């Protein structure tokens, strides 16, 4: 309440230097993430629980906003360069929203979609869909597991959109 | 039926003024080359013999930007203010 | 007395920009739905000066 | 049941109730996304629930 | 357009007169983009004046 037209030149600014990437680097979105969840107090107290856990609400509402291509990028080059961005999305999945923004051992059907929608995106664009696609997703079974146990219990959901 | 058709034009004319400013212009022309179907709608336009708030607001506006572009001959917004100050059971 | 316009939604309007980044990235010779849907919403409308 | 009680109570006892899922299930009630939106968009930011 | 008239001329006549202008360059108080950012964001999208 305040603020719905400075997110509308958020999503602006982050379009813009989209196409300037299109123009493999990683984005700086999760860096801030990283430096304000390191500058709170490491302390396990309820306040600082609370305070982190808002806080990762607050980033995964940002997230949905913001188009699906800050996940996965677009237009995955090569098997050479791959898994960038993607890497730096899991560890933050690791990290911090398995903690906070999860239920039933698994994550939101907005953020699981979010992502799937994203994948598919970059993927379709590049050639070896198929191929690439399998290659993430085993990758997943690695790296971050959640996601796959999240589209478990979301493919009902996904399963109409991804067709 | 002119005077409910007017009201729905005059309804339309402001919340384009709204969307904008200055004045919309269907009803400038109507103004000059249509002074019969002008006055049947300006009775709507100032069909506001009713409480002014204090702020400003879509028909002051509205009137004001009318008043300025010197169609309301002041006889009808004199009337306008005038009207606005206002056992068996 | 219809007093001015309210507005309703600005929520509605980013919910549609977000549908629209995302198809249009899928996409990317073809033709938007966007100006089918207005030419349809122009031609309902009626034809005179009134 | 007509419970003189709180309305929060009321509304999900109601939910709960199975009759009125047997009415859900005949479509003329079940809340298009085009009756959804036509809701939606009478409600204003400035006095809110949520 | 909008306001008293006088109140809109108090505001002009301030922003025009020199003292004004010399005190805003030496300046914490030149509205860093943040703290634009922060009052920007205190108002609401319903009472706008815009």
């Amino acid at each position: 309440t305040g603020n719905e037209d400075i997110i509308s030149r958020l999503q602006e600014m982050v379009a813009d230097l989209e196409l300037q990437q299109d123009l493999s680097q990683e984005h700086f979105l999760f860096e801030i993430f990283r430096r304000r969840l390191q500058a709170l107090t490491s302390g396990w107290s309820v306040a600082a629980s609370l305070q982190r856990q808002r806080e990762l609400l607050m980033y995964k509402r940002i997230l949905l906003r913001l188009p699906s291509s800050v996940l996965c990028g677009s237009s995955f080059q090569a098997e050479q360069p791959i898994t960038a961005r993607c890497e730096q999305f899991f560890h933050l999945v690791n990290s911090e929203m398995r903690n906070f923004c999860s239920h039933g051992g698994a994550l939101t059907q907005d953020i699981t979609a979010h992502f799937f929608r994203g994948l598919l995106n970059a993927c379709l664009r590049s050639r070896d869909p198929s191929l690439m696609v399998d290659f993430i997703l085993a990758k997943c079974q690695t790296k971050c597991p959640l996601i796959l146990t999240s589209a478990l219990v979301w493919w009902p959901s996904l399963e109409p959109v991804l067709l | 039926e002119p005077h409910s058709q007017a009201l729905q034009d005059v309804e339309k004319a402001i919340m384009v003024f709204e969307h904008t400013g200055n004045i919309p212009v269907t009803v400038m022309e109507a103004s000059i080359f249509r002074r019969p179907y002008y006055v049947s709608h300006f009775l709507p336009a100032l069909l506001t013999p009713r409480v002014l708030p204090k702020v400003p607001d879509s028909r002051v506006a509205f009137i004001e930007s009318l008043k300025r572009a010197d169609k309301i001959p002041p006889s009808l917004y004199s009337t306008y203010c005038q009207a606005c100050s206002a056992e068996p059971l | 007395l219809v007093f001015g316009g309210r507005t309703g939604n600005e929520d509605i309007i980013s919910r549609l920009q977000e549908m629209v980044a995302d198809l249009e990235l899928q996409q990317d010779s073809q033709e938007h739905f966007l100006f089918e849907i207005f030419r349809r919403r122009l031609q309902a409308l009626t034809s005179g000066w009134s | 049941h007509l419970p003189s009680a709180d309305w929060q109570r009321a509304a999900l006892s109601l939910w709960t109730h199975r009759t009125f899922r047997e009415v859900l299930k005949e479509e003329d009630v079940h809340l298009t996304y085009q009756d959804w939106l036509h809701l939606e968009l009478e409600i204003q930011p400035e006095a809110d629930a949520l």
